[PDB]
């Protein structure tokens, strides 16, 4: 009749089959009725046949990793059965997936009569990986019956081990006749040979192993950071160790947010090396099958920074996106929106939708996550287009919500607090292992947010020694460590957001603007915007402020603004593909204005004093301006705009130069 | 109503370990049959269980009849119906 | 103050093919030859 | 939180910012601060002591004119009001938007005279919808109404400029 596997429901034949029929049958308008959507149904993509073309390119491309979506599974109506089976069993499952891969890539060059040979398709292993296989309940909320099972979870990577040998054939000589042969590995248990295998010789304990003649595997595992979507009450974070096989081995560097599905695994751990006695508490860990490093709610990564891992990727044929792919529909969309005349004001206002005015700050938030293009030198120096903001003002001026809205739009920042936070735990530390019992090397939140930006709020709480490591990463983007453990230079190419209060938890416009911010002047100068956010009372900013913070009481669930995906996508192209150079036009304004304002700062510290590294702010936001608009060249307008920027975000027009006071009714504008 | 029950509250009190397990036996020993058909949508370890009763029931089927094809004595239908069950049971 | 734990088996699968030289599948042949041999119309072994 | 001033002891000659050591940033996030003052009254200080000495000689409350909910109760009624969700139509946002410009518009012309408690902030405009929210719940209403913002502001002005001025 029909043949079961025992202790599953999974007949091979019937998945065969199904899985088959979901390959030849599939079209992503399944899909969105199964999402309801179906207004975003259109004609040209849904219509045409997916895995079949994703098994075409396959061929063409030469790889062999298929990345299935299970909720695809869910779509179709006769693999609905498969996408639990998939669940529950990942093991056989899985395998019967990958034949059913091998079969379909037979197929589509037996039927259509292509001219690629048989022989590199049956010699090539190709395997599927699942993923988006429900929702990410943590790891603390599974049960013993959920072993053996495909979950996911999103997280934070802390660190990972070195690459790990594991065995996978075995290889014996004979001492006395030299006669050698491999054995393969079963369920992690290998059969040494008592006797050698020939009829010549048959000295019983005469075959040897030869650790470095038999073959190997790859074998990582790496610390998760589980941050789920639900956390229960009073439930603190932990983590996880997750093992990486194969082409994976790599793949996650440390702080990346990545969503990693695997199955959950148990296993038991001897309780001492000598003996064999193992303990009855079981050890959980997920031994991963995928991993998505790419969200469409936030930023990708930095390519100028990857561009080595970036070619060992190429090498090891993982197959893992740490860019989203762009179009050709939606690249012309971007370049249509590029073509806009108020293409600043409404990328600016569709940072924060929920935060009112404050467009200026966005500004100079938008341009910090653009960012001004890194130059390199052939000779061996760097120079690194990072651009760092400070909000200092008064209290709800909703500058934490902005550092909020920065750390969630970011690849890889990390939020952190000011004397909550110390130097060793910025920088690096030496912990103890859970499972080695070794001394190993742990990243600070100033090495994590490498390639991103690091969110500091409360800045003035933080002591003077612990503002002191910062100096490095806002000067030359390194951090130069030389301690008992660690003595090299790490690259924390991190852009600095903080946020401040003055010495009062107010600013008073008696006192002058240094000593309201109260930094020291070698802090204060590698920032490159300074917001002083002021709350001046209004009839109608009050009114409007008002109306628009009740507005989102209205109802449950809450101008123009672009979405958050087309956001993110505009500035990852932008970052990715535009490079923009200085030209002599823009070089004979930014020297006259940095020539103009070190003259204006003549006058008698109490008053912000011009700085060289104003003028390499002048650079970056001038660049970044230029980025924003996808042009390859700074102009004129640029640098005057960044210029502008800088004048307005420490109110340079309503700050007296002789008294350094600002006067509240007189020329501010709520 | 009358009829001598003893006091099963204390001798709980005093052995729960013991009665956990008298409890499960006497509850396994009445056990109804499950209305709802399993199906794809059930845990792992309910087709497990079930595999396992449908294999209990497959052994002692194979049993009763491999025994009762040797015919022994070829010989009361229901003693040797009895006798038949207690042999496969303990075998 | 915990007591033995026990071991116990069941068939479930059906293993590796038999052999003749294996002890259970002797047992099982000497079994067969003391059930079901017949002199002339009888099974004299297990009447005896 | 509870808290002490400067010297231990309020004292009228100093203004409610001086004797509050509190900074402005943690003075916004309280979204209701209680002054507690012990003004000695003769009136007052009869119902004190009958109360307290009530409570020491028969071991539970005087007042015998309702009962007093039970704990448990009281849990299990403040559980069912968690569970509504109220929201706030356009007139209960007009009521209260011109409410927080009129507290605003105060805070500016108090903020010279010692009778300054702070300035107004948006962190007041989202504790006042916060306090109505909570008041609807109390109600087991999904809809907030006027009377539960006239409540908040209420508690609001009572919190300090009643015991104050007094
Ligand atoms: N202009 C504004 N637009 C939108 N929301 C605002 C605005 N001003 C204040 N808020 C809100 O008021 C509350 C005040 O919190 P925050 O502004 O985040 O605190 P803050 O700005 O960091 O000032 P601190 O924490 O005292 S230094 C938040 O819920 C903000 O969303
Ligand atoms: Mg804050
Ligand atoms: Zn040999």
């Amino acid at each position: 009749p029909l043949r079961i596997i025992w202790g599953t429901n999974v007949s091979i034949q019937e998945c065969t089959t199904n899985f088959r029929n979901f390959l030849m049958s599939f079209k992503y308008k399944f899909r969105k009725i199964l999402d309801e959507r179906e207004e975003f149904i259109n004609n040209t993509t849904d219509e045409e046949l997916y895995y079949i073309k994703q098994l075409n390119e396959m061929r063409e491309l030469g790889t062999s990793n298929l990345n299935l979506d299970a909720r695809n599974l869910l779509a179709y109506k006769q693999t609905e059965d498969l996408y639990h089976q998939l669940l529950n069993y990942p093991q056989e499952v899985i395998s019967i997936m990958d034949q059913t891969i091998k079969d379909c890539m037979v197929s589509l060059i037996v039927d259509n009569n292509l001219d690629y040979d048989l022989d590199e398709i049956e010699t090539k292993f190709y395997k599927v990986r699942p993923y988006n296989v429900g929702s990410c309940k943590g790891m603390r909320e599974l049960n013993p019956n959920d072993i053996d099972k495909l979950i996911n979870l999103k997280g934070l990577v802390l660190r990972s081990t070195p690459v790990i040998p594991d065995m996978k054939v075995a290889f014996f000589k004979c001492n006395v006749c030299d006669h050698t042969m491999a054995v393969e590995i079963d369920r992690g248990v290998i059969q040494e040979p008592a006797r050698c295998e020939r009829i010549d010789c048959n000295e019983p304990n005469s075959m040897s192993l030869i650790h470095n003649r038999c073959s190997f595997a790859d074998k990582q595992v790496i610390k998760l950071q589980e941050t789920p979507d639900f956390v229960p009450d009073g439930q603190t974070p932990h983590s996880i160790s997750l093992c990486v096989y194969d082409e994976l081995v790599d793949s996650c560097r440390a702080g990346d947010r990545i969503e990693v599905t695997g199955t959950f695994r148990s296993i038991p751990i001897r309780a001492n090396s000598r003996q064999r006695v193992l303990k009855s508490l079981y050890k959980t860990y997920v031994d991963v099958v995928h991993v998505k490093k790419v969200s469409d709610k936030r930023l990708d990564v930095d390519t100028s920074t990857i561009e080595q891992e970036l070619m060992q990727n190429k090498v090891d044929h993982n197959e893992v996106e740490e860019v989203r792919q762009i179009t050709d529909q939606d690249l012309a969309k971007i370049r249509e929106v590029a073509a806009r005349e108020d293409l600043y004001s409404l990328l600016a206002r569709s940072i924060a939708p929920s935060i009112y005015e404050l467009e200026d700050v966005k500004k100079g938030i938008l341009l910090q996550l653009f960012g001004g293009t890194n130059k390199t030198f052939t000779k061996g120096g760097r120079y690194r287009g990072d651009i760092n903001i400070l909000l200092c003002g008064d209290p709800s001026t909703s500058k934490s919500q902005i550092l909020q809205y920065v750390h969630k739009i970011t690849p890889r920042g990390v939020y952190t607090s000011g004397k909550g936070s110390s130097a060793v735990g910025l920088t690096a530390y030496i912990t103890r292992d859970v499972d080695t019992k070794q001394l190993v090397l742990e990243s600070g939140a100033l090495v994590l947010s490498d390639g991103g930006v690091c969110c500091i709020d409360e800045f003035d709480k933080m002591s003077d020694s612990t503002r002191s490591v910062l100096h490095e990463v806002m000067e030359q983007q390194t951090i130069s460590i030389a301690k008992a453990g660690i003595i090299t230079t790490l690259n924390a190419r991190s852009s600095i957001l903080a946020s401040a209060n003055p010495i009062g938890s107010r600013y008073n416009p008696n006192l002058p603007v240094t000593e309201n911010i109260d930094l020291p002047p070698p802090l204060l100068s590698r920032f490159d915007l300074v917001y002083l956010v002021l709350d001046k009372v209004d009839e109608k900013n009050d009114r409007e402020l008002a109306k628009h913070l009740t507005n989102l009481y209205l109802e449950d669930k809450p101008d123009d603004v672009l979405p958050v995906e087309f956001l993110t996508m505009y500035i990852s192209y932008a970052k990715e593909h535009i490079h923009p150079i200085i030209t002599e036009a823009a070089k004979t304004e930014l020297v006259r204005a940095y020539v103009g304002m070190r003259k204006m700062g003549d006058d008698s510290e109490k008053r912000i004093t011009a700085t060289t590294r104003q003028l390499e702010s002048m650079i970056r936001l001038a660049e970044a301006h230029a980025k924003m608009k996808l042009k390859n060249v700074v102009e004129l307008e640029d640098v005057q705009e960044a210029v502008r920027l800088i004048r307005s975000a420490i109110k340079d027009y309503a700050t007296d130069p002789k008294t350094g006071k600002i006067d509240m009714n007189l020329v501010q504008t709520g | 109503q009358g009829t001598q029950a003893d006091d099963l509250v204390s001798a709980i009190q005093q052995n729960a370990n013991h009665f956990t397990e008298l409890f499960c036996r006497a509850i396994d020993n009445n056990m109804p049959l499950p209305t709802k058909e399993i199906d794809y949508k059930d845990d792992v370890l309910d087709v497990i269980l079930n595999q396992r009763r449908l294999r209990n029931e497959r052994m002692l089927s194979d049993r009763t009849n491999e025994i009762r094809s040797e015919n022994l004595m070829d010989t009361p239908p229901s003693s040797m119906n009895d006798a038949l069950r207690e042999v496969v049971e303990d075998e | 103050s915990f007591d033995r734990p026990e071991i116990y088996s069941a068939p479930v699968l059906q293993g590796e093919s038999p052999n003749d030289d294996d002890n259970t599948e002797i047992i099982k042949s000497f079994k067969n030859f003391i059930l079901e041999f017949r002199l002339d119309s009888q099974f004299i072994y297990r009447d005896q | 939180a509870a808290a002490n001033p400067l010297y231990g002891r309020y004292n009228p000659r100093l203004s409610p910012l001086d004797n509050i050591n509190l900074p402005a940033a943690l003075l916004s996030r309280f979204d209701i601060l209680f002054l507690m003052l012990d003004i000695p009254s003769r009136d007052d200080d009869e119902k004190l002591a009958e109360h307290v000495t009530y409570v020491h000689m028969h071991n539970k409350q005087p007042d015998l004119d309702f009962t007093p909910v039970e704990p448990s109760k009281m849990r299990e009624y403040i559980a069912y009001a968690k569970t509504k969700r109220p929201v706030m139509s356009e007139a209960v946002n007009d009521y209260v938007v011109q409410a927080y410009i009129r507290l605003r518009q105060d805070s500016k012309r108090e903020m010279d005279s010692k009778f300054s408690f702070g300035q107004a902030t948006p962190r007041t405009l989202l504790g006042i919808i916060r306090l109505s929210q909570a008041l609807a719940k109390l109600r087991l209403a999904d809809m907030v109404d006027i009377d539960d913002v006239e409540e908040a502001l209420r508690l609001v002005r009572v919190s300090k400029e009643s015991l104050y001025q007094e």
